[PDB]
This record gives structure tokens, C-alpha cells and sequence, in this order.
RNA sequence: ACGGAUAACCGCUGAAAGCAUCUAAGCGGGAAGCCAGCCCCAAGAUGAGUUCUCCCACUGUUUAUCAGGUAAGACUCCCGGA
RNA sequence: AGGUUUGGCACCUCGAUGUCGGCUCGUCGCAUCCUGGGGCUGAAGAAGGUCCCAAGGGUUGGGCUGUUCGCCCAUUAAAGCGGCACGCGAGCUGGGUUCAGAACGUCGUGAGACAGUUCGGUCUCUAUCCGCUACGGGCGCAGGAGAAUUGAGGGGAGUUGCUCC
RNA sequence: UGUCUCAACGAGGGACUCGGUGAAAUUGAAUUGGCUGUAAAGAUGCGGCCUACCCGUAGCAGGACGAAAAGACCCCGUGGAG
């Protein structure tokens, strides 16, 4: 049930990579430590900032670029077409934390 | 997500308006609506979130 | 109510106390009770009666066993009559009384694909003064854009005749019971040699 | 990443209708058939329930409605169709009344028509679907 | 149109629900009753009254009181309207349980009285309808009056016996 | 024709409004009109209905996995047809 | 109030939306000509007046005129009023007005003109889709077949006189 | 005297079926319904609601503001010609 929710995520999926908006944390150097809004790490769980007293560390895995996309804009009768390439970068992070 | 969340909320005698507000009143949980659904795939938890929202509301 | 099956034999001239009477001759040949429909079993009350015989060499096995369960020789023709509860087999004898009015059902003679004049009495266009709409040819079928379709049920060239048809309250002039002949006043639908049903006058007079 | 259930489940249910205002029993049946109850999961799938309305003849129609309500229907013919029935002419076929309300409160698409398959109405207090032993429902929710 | 009910010696009454059945000397009867009010104690004379000094109630106050009143007035006493044929050659006959109107139409007219209502005539030119229900005797007599309303110009028709009727000038 | 519910309308019972009132609860009467009744169509009513009768459990190894000989029964073809 | 008249305005249509009348075919409104039911009448009867309900069906044949109208003849229960591109020309006429000829009256010196009047004058064999009338092929309707059928629903029909009791 | 009330029957030549040869105008693309409403003011194509299984063949002409000719009327051009 682990959740990359929004930008910084808080859910119990022990031990796997997943993709995030980016970090600056070079290589594996990040070892980014994480908040925690609620996760079931042993059947039991909580939210009331008792999740905040927990935290999940995650090794960084690698930086990457998402799939290519073409932004395409058009409006009738007025000429006006627009083609423009785009793709958004990310950081892949492995999880290990409590 | 909204559909599923208040479906679960009504499973326990609440509703999206009521459950979402009471969760908001409880030291702001700030789970996404995505995330509250998935806990509508893990009923024992969503249940406690319902009891917790029902608290910060009595 | 009362019912029976027969063949249309033809129309002739007659007399009764010096009134010339056109009549149609009908063979209401004896009919057999092949099936009895209770409501308790088939949901409504009716009787399945048969008419023109045919040799069992021409009667396929399923129809054979149908007729066989009822104890009857195979019949080229079968029909139901609602609300009848006859006994034994349905002969025209006494089933109609002389001077009764009766509903005669038959099948219109098949006139093929008739135009509008024949079919719906159109009375199409003038034959001079200058057309190429002389013959049938309906005039308009609509009115410009206003609904901008042509009406459902519009009268148009089509297949005329071959319809089922009932003619009610024909009078029973005569009954030669031993011949299984029934003499009825006036015309009946369909061509000679055809099937026809005589039943009790459905719209009985007051 | 959102969960997308497979649906082995079939769910039979027995709604009584005596005295319930028609539109209200209608809305409860339409909701229970469309999904809604339980996490809806996919809109894509008809994962709602089979409803078995009974005593449809006894539906209340609060207000003047019993003889004001004029259901209207149109035969293709441009001879005047638009025949109309009083709803007091639910005596002719009460299930139609129920079945009409519900189909109004259902989607009108391919899947919606397909949903109408899940409604079974019987004007009497009896039905033949004993083989699915439907769960009883109540009729209204509480805050 | 309110006030206490009177209870004649040969009467009984039940206050269950809106039901109200009586078993007086001429037989049992029942009067439909709004249950928004409660039927009152039978200890001697009886009256029911409105919960509210509200507009909509006191109308039912009076209707309900008078209805139970007339129901008792019937079960204990009976009921019987009088009627007078009037006009040249107008008359009636009794034939079994039915009235035999004979008044100015090509076809003699008949009427079969709904249950519990007895036609009677003594003088051939006068009818009397006796019975238990007052609404029933009212509609029955109103039917026999329907057979011919007295005409404006000359007063031919069914009359009430006591019924004065002014007449239009003719010529 | 008969019948059911109605229109204008005509009435019974009847308060509000101690009288009266066809209406405010209730009830009856009432048209070539409405529903049904008459004739014709109709289960593609995909919600595809019901009943009587008929034929019956054939054959092919992990290779051809569904097809193939047949039943009951049709169809092609021939001679004709209000 | 309606939106059927004459109009205002100029909004789509000037790389075309054929216009009067007739014929043919229909169908709708109802503010009802007839029939059906009612109230009132200065309604005795009869014959009526007028208002309310009512749109099922019905609503004639000729003379004159291009006519629509309207007048007339002879009937009628009645001889209704309107919508539908003032319904309907890829359905017909082409009498009417909007082409070329020609004439009268009038206007213009003229060429020519018209509020006009008059005789004459090309109306385009093949339906793609939708809509309609008829008729088949396919599949479906949890085995394959032959017959008999309930009727959800849908269509047709629906006028009226005269005389006698 | 079939012009007509008022149309009938019959003939031939087409139209229909099979074998041979085989065009045309038109065509934004089309998986191209009804009512009502809305939209540049007359909707298959927008909205709501109804109806509707797939595909043909013979036929009718209401729609597709159907086809044909960049309206001949009308106005405009500091256009043309008799
Ligand atoms: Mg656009
Ligand atoms: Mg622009
Ligand atoms: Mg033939
Ligand atoms: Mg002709
Ligand atoms: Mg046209
Ligand atoms: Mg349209
Ligand atoms: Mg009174
Ligand atoms: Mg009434
Ligand atoms: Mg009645
Ligand atoms: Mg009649
Ligand atoms: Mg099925
Ligand atoms: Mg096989
Ligand atoms: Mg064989
Ligand atoms: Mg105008
Ligand atoms: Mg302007
Ligand atoms: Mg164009
Ligand atoms: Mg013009
Ligand atoms: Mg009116
Ligand atoms: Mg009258
Ligand atoms: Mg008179
Ligand atoms: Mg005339
Ligand atoms: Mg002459
Ligand atoms: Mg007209
Ligand atoms: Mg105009
Ligand atoms: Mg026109
Ligand atoms: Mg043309
Ligand atoms: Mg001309
Ligand atoms: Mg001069
Ligand atoms: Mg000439
Ligand atoms: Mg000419
Ligand atoms: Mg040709
Ligand atoms: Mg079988
Ligand atoms: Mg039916
Ligand atoms: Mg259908
Ligand atoms: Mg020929
Ligand atoms: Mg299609
Ligand atoms: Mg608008
Ligand atoms: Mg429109
Ligand atoms: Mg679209
Ligand atoms: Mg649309
Ligand atoms: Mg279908
Ligand atoms: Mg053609
Ligand atoms: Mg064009
Ligand atoms: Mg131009
Ligand atoms: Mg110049």
C-alpha cells in the first residue's frame, strides 16, 4: 500500500524501487529519510502524528528521464497549431525503512 | 477516489463530507484521496480512520 | 365459440319463398379433436381440431406421434378454437343451426403487388391535359421540410390480397348434414378449394 | 496504480415496497444497482446488485400524484400516438411503474441498458428467485 | 355542529382505531373515522374534539361529530324519506324488491335498491324509502328524484311531499 | 351492444360558519371523447414466452486441440399452383 | 392571448431555399360548421338564442373567374376556421405574374417605359443516404427437429339521414 | 366520345429473373433515426428524452436547405457593350 503521495510519501511497502519527482541526491548518496503519515509495518498502524514519530529510510537508486511526450495545442479556424517535445525527470528510490 | 471513499464511509455510518472533515479535524491526516481509497481495500484500517474521524467531531 | 373447418366449394343461385339467394357452398367436413388445451395445463382454454386428411406416408414422425397420442388419423390441417369444449369429434351437424348468423374467416385471394389506385383507391391523376403522372403514382408524400420525413403508416404500392379476413354475420341458409355441406348467404373470402373457418357470430346482435 | 477488482461476486437483494414513496424506493434501488454502495471500484464494470422488488402494487404515491401522474408513450405513428396512462393505471401492470422510475435514475448508455437486466419486479409479496436467497434490505440511511 | 352525542338504550360503540361499529336495534353499522383524532370514551354521552384551534381541524370536528350522530340516529331510530309523484297519470308500482316507476316515458322505469334499503308505497302516487345508512337513503331517494326532476313550468315530477316549488309563467 | 374511469354539469352525505352549502374527508350520476369490447399484425416482447410430438448419448493416442459418418428432419433438383 | 394579415427590422440562404392557382396525397390545432353531453333563456310544445364540455368521425355536385376569395344554381346533418416553406413542381399541370415577338391606351423629341390591358411563348429518361410501402437473406432466442399457440405492445375502424311505433 | 362520375379488362415495348458486354451525373470524410429544445434564427451530427438486431431486393418521392449553371431579379463597381 506504499504511497508516493504528492511528493513525499508515507506508506508501508517495504523493500522496492519506485519513481519520484527528483532529489539532487547524487547516485545512491541520498539515503533520503521519510516522514510517515500511516503505514502498516506490522499489521498495526496509526496516523495521529504517531506516524510522524516513525520514519522510513530509502536508498536512492538512480536518476532518470520519463517517456517522451509531445505537447500539442490547436484552436479552430485561427491557424494556431503548436508542437513541442517534453519529458520530466525523476529519481528512483529503493525503500528499506522502519 | 471520492466515490470509493464515501462508499467506505457509509459502510460505517459516515459519509464523505463527514469522514473527510473529521479526518481533517484530527491533527490533519493529509492522506491523499488516492490513499484513502486503498485503505478502502484494507478495511480494518479505514475502519479505525472512521473511528478517529468520528472522535475529532464529538 | 362454436367453430369448424371446411373448404370453399363455390357460389350458386337458390330460392327461399321466391327470394333469389346467392349462396356460398362450404364443406365443413368432420373435424377431429387432436388436442385439448386446459388453462390448468396450457394456460387457457381451447381445442385443437383437424381437417383435411392425408396419408401417413406423407406424415413425418413428430406429427405422426402428435396425432397418434390423440387416437386420430393424420390431418393436413390443424387449428385451435378458443373456449370450445366439444366431445367426440366436431362435425358440422347441429353445430350450426339453419338461420344462424356466423363469422366466416378466410384468406383473401392473392393479388400480388398492387398500385395505389387498386390498393387504397387513390384515383391518381388526369389522363389528358398533360401529365406523365397519368397512371397511379401518388401525388405528394409529405410537406417540405416541415417534418421532412414521410409519415409512418403511409399508404403506398404494396402487396394486396393474401390477407386473413373475417366477414361477420353471414346467414346460414341451409344444412345438408349427411353430405357435410353448409350453405351460407353471400360471399366468403378467398378462392375455391381454400380453407375457411366458420365460428359462432362473434358480434352477436341485440 | 488504483485497484481494479475482479468481480466473482453476485449479490441478490429483496427490497419491499409497501408504502414507500415511489421515487424514494426508486433512488435506493438505482443506487444499489449502479454500484455506489461498497467502494465503487470501476465505473467500467456493472458490479452492482440484483434487486428483487416485491409488493410493487402497494407503492405509495404521496400527494395528488396517483391520478395526476400521466406516464406518456409515443408509437411511431404520426397519427396521434402519445397514449397516456394514469398511474392509477398501475392496476394494468404495476411493475412498469417501478421499472420506469428505476430506469430513469440509471445511466442511459450501453452499460445502463445492460443494467436494467438486474431489476426484477413482482407486484405481489412473492417471487421465484428463492434459489439466490436474497438478503433483505431496509429502506433509508442514517446521517 | 359539535357537542355531546346521545346514547339510546339499544346501542353499543367501539373506540378501536378509527373503526366505529354499532349494534343498535335495527342492526350493526360502521362509520369511517379519521385517526388523527382519537375516538372518545363511551361512558354515557360521547364527544370527540380537535387537537388544535387550527383552521383545518374544526371542519373535521363538525363533520365527524355529525356523522357519528346520524349513524346513531339511524341505528336507534331508523330512516325514511317521503316522495310524491306529481303530474297527469304519474304513478309507481312495487314489483318484488324493486320500484316500478310509471311516469311519462315510453318505457316503464325500474329501480333495484342497493342492500339494506327498502322501497315502500301505500298510495300509488307516493313513495317512501326506509333504511339504516343516511347517505344510502339519500342517494336512493335522489335517484328516484333523478327519474324526473320537477319541471320549471308546471311542477310535474318527483317531489318531497312537503316540497313547495315556485313555477315559471308559461304564456 | 355491454362495461370501466372521466369532461361541462347534475346530485347524496357535510364542516369550517350553531343556518346554508355537491367539497373542505368521503360517495353516486354524467358525452360521438378516454380505457376495454370488434377486425387485422405481433415474442428481434435480445425481458426472445407457452403446449404436443420426434431423435438420442456415436466417432477420433497426450498430434491436427474441434471437427467428422449419421438420427429425427430438412434442402438442392424436377412437374405445377386461384 | 394568438402569430394565420399588412407591416417594421435585415438574422442564415444572391458559387440559386422555384413564386400564384389547380390537381394528388395527407396530417395537425380548436378559438366547433354537423353530430354527442350540459347551464341559462324574454325555455309551454315545436322551432330557437347564447354560453360551458367535446377534435371520433363527417363536412355535396355545378355556373362565372387563372383565380385564392366571392356571388349565384340545386342540395345538405353540416356545407367549420386555421397550421404544416401562405404543406405538397427531383409528384403533375403551367391557367396566373417576372425573358425575348406583336398590338392598344397612356408617358417620353427619342431609345424606350407601365398601375395597366391583349394574342404567342422549351417545367431537366436512371434515388447514394435518411424517411415510407412491400419482400427476402443472416444470426440470435444454451441440443437438433415438425407443428399448435398467450398477447407485451401496434394498426384499422369510428359519419349521418329519412320514416314508423 | 374515357375529358370526366370512375375506372375495368386485354394487347404489345419496357420495368422484373438468368447468361454476355457495361456507362453517367455526383461524391469533405461517415459507424448517416423520431420528438422537443438550443444553436448564425429550418439539426442525422449539440442537449434531454424516445425508438431501434446485421445485410440486401422491388418500389415512393417528404429531408439530406437534394443535383445542374461562382442568381438572369435587387444593390454595389467612380466595370462593359447595344
Ligand atoms: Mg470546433
Ligand atoms: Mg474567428
Ligand atoms: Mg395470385
Ligand atoms: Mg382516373
Ligand atoms: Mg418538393
Ligand atoms: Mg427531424
Ligand atoms: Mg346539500
Ligand atoms: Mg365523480
Ligand atoms: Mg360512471
Ligand atoms: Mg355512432
Ligand atoms: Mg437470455
Ligand atoms: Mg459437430
Ligand atoms: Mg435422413
Ligand atoms: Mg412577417
Ligand atoms: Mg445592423
Ligand atoms: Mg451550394
Ligand atoms: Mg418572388
Ligand atoms: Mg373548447
Ligand atoms: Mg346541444
Ligand atoms: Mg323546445
Ligand atoms: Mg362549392
Ligand atoms: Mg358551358
Ligand atoms: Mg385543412
Ligand atoms: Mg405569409
Ligand atoms: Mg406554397
Ligand atoms: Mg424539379
Ligand atoms: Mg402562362
Ligand atoms: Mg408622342
Ligand atoms: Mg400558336
Ligand atoms: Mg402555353
Ligand atoms: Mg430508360
Ligand atoms: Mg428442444
Ligand atoms: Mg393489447
Ligand atoms: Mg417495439
Ligand atoms: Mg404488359
Ligand atoms: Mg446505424
Ligand atoms: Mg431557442
Ligand atoms: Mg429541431
Ligand atoms: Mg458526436
Ligand atoms: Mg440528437
Ligand atoms: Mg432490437
Ligand atoms: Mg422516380
Ligand atoms: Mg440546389
Ligand atoms: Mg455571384
Ligand atoms: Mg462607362
Amino acid at each position: 500500500m506504499f504511497a508516493i503521495i504528492q511528493t513525499g510519501g508515507k506508506q508501508y511497502r517495504v523493500s522496492e524501487g519506485d519513481v519520484i519527482r527528483v532529489e539532487s541526491l547524487q547516485g545512491e548518496a541520498g539515503d533520503k529519510v521519510e516522514l510517515k503519515a500511516l503505514f502498516v509495518g506490522g499489521e498495526q498502524t496509526v496516523f495521529g502524528e504517531d506516524a510522524g514519530k516513525y520514519t522510513v529510510q530509502a536508498e536512492v537508486v538512480e536518476h532518470g528521464r520519463g517517456k517522451k511526450i509531445y505537447i500539442r495545442k490547436y484552436k479552430s479556424g485561427v491557424q494556431y497549431r503548436r508542437r513541442t517535445g517534453h519529458r520530466q525527470n525523476f529519481t528512483a528510490i529503493k525503500i528499506l525503512g522502519i | 477516489w471520492i466515490q470509493r471513499i464515501n462508499a467506505g464511509a457509509r459502510l460505517h455510518g459516515m459519509n464523505y463530507s463527514t469522514f473527510i472533515n473529521g479526518l481533517k479535524r484530527a491533527n490533519i491526516d493529509l492522506n491523499r484521496k488516492v490513499l484513502a481509497d486503498i485503505a478502502a481495500r484494507e478495511p480494518e484500517a479505514f475502519k479505525a480512520l472512521v473511528d478517529a474521524s468520528r472522535n475529532a467531531r464529538q | 365459440m362454436k367453430g369448424i373447418l371446411g373448404t370453399k366449394i363455390g357460389m350458386t343461385q337458390i330460392w327461399k319463398n321466391d327470394r333469389a339467394i346467392p349462396v356460398t357452398v362450404v364443406l365443413a367436413g368432420p373435424c377431429p379433436i387432436v388436442q385439448r388445451k386446459t388453462a390448468q395445463t396450457d394456460g387457457y382454454e381451447a381445442v385443437q381440431i383437424g381437417y383435411a386428411p392425408k396419408a401417413e406416408r406423407k406424415v413425418n414422425k413428430p406429427m405422426q406421434g402428435h396425432f397418434a397420442k390423440a387416437g386420430v388419423a393424420p390431418t393436413r390441417i390443424l387449428r385451435e378454437f378458443r373456449g370450445f369444449a366439444p366431445d367426440g369429434d366436431s362435425v358440422n351437424v347441429d353445430i350450426f343451426a339453419e338461420g344462424e348468423k356466423i363469422d366466416a374467416t378466410g384468406t383473401s385471394k392473392g393479388k400480388g403487388t398492387q398500385g395505389v389506385m387498386k390498393r387504397w383507391n387513390f384515383a391518381g391523376g388526369p389522363a389528358s391535359h398533360g401529365s406523365k403522372k397519368w397512371h397511379r403514382r401518388p401525388g405528394s408524400i409529405g410537406q417540405r421540410k416541415t417534418p421532412g420525413r414521410v409519415y409512418k403508416g403511409k399508404r403506398m404500392a404494396g402487396h394486396m390480397g393474401m390477407e386473413r379476413v373475417t366477414v361477420q354475420n353471414l346467414e346460414v341458409v341451409e344444412i345438408r348434414a349427411g353430405e357435410n355441406l353448409i350453405l351460407v348467404k353471400g360471399a366468403i373470402p378467398g378462392a375455391n378449394g381454400g380453407l375457411v373457418v366458420l365460428r359462432s357470430a362473434a358480434k352477436a346482435s341485440a | 496504480k488504483t485497484y481494479i477488482p475482479k468481480n466473482d461476486e453476485q449479490n441478490w437483494v429483496v427490497v419491499d415496497a409497501s408504502g414507500v414513496p415511489l421515487g424514494r424506493l426508486a433512488t435506493l434501488i438505482a443506487s444499489r444497482i449502479r454500484g455506489k454502495h461498497r467502494p465503487d471500484f470501476t465505473p467500467n464494470m456493472i458490479q452492482g446488485d440484483f434487486v428483487v422488488v416485491i409488493n410493487a402494487a402497494q407503492v405509495a404515491l404521496t400527494g395528488k400524484k396517483l391520478d395526476d401522474k400521466v406516464y406518456t408513450r409515443y408509437t411511431g405513428y404520426q397519427g396521434g400516438l402519445k397514449t397516456e396512462t394514469a398511474r392509477e393505471a398501475l392496476s394494468k401492470h404495476p411493475e412498469r411503474v417501478i421499472e420506469h422510475a428505476v430506469f430513469g435514475m440509471l445511466p442511459k448508455g450501453r452499460q445502463g441498458r445492460a443494467m436494467h437486466t438486474r431489476l426484477k419486479v413482482y407486484a405481489g409479496e412473492t417471487h421465484p428467485h428463492s434459489a439466490q436467497k436474497p438478503q433483505v434490505l431496509k429502506t433509508q440511511p442514517l446521517e | 355542529g359539535k357537542q355531546p352525542i346521545a346514547v339510546p338504550s339499544g346501542v353499543t360503540v367501539n373506540a378501536q382505531d378509527g373503526v366505529f361499529k354499532v349494534k343498535g336495534p335495527k342492526g350493526e353499522l360502521t362509520v369511517p373515522y379519521n385517526t388523527e383524532l382519537t375516538v372518545r370514551q363511551d361512558g354515557d354521552q360521547l364527544l370527540v374534539e380537535r387537537p388544535s384551534d387550527a383552521q383545518k381541524h374544526r371542519a373535521l370536528h363538525g363533520l365527524t361529530r355529525t356523522l357519528v350522530a346520524n349513524a346513531v340516529k339511524g341505528v336507534s331510530d331508523g330512516y325514511t324519506i317521503n316522495l310524491e309523484l306529481r303530474g297527469v297519470g304519474f304513478r309507481a308500482k312495487l314489483t318484488g324488491k324493486a320500484l316500478e316507476m310509471n311516469i311519462g316515458y315510453s318505457h316503464p322505469v325500474i329501480i333495484e335498491p342497493p342492500a339494506g334499503v327498502t322501497f315502500a308505497v301505500p298510495e300509488p302516487t307516493r313513495i317512501d324509502v326506509s333504511g339504516i345508512d343516511k347517505q344510502l337513503v339519500g342517494q336512493v331517494a335522489a335517484n328516484v328524484r333523478k327519474v324526473r326532476k320537477p319541471d320549471a313550468y308546471h311542477g310535474k315530477g318527483v317531489r318531497f311531499v312537503g316540497e313547495q316549488i315556485a313555477l315559471k309563467a308559461g304564456k
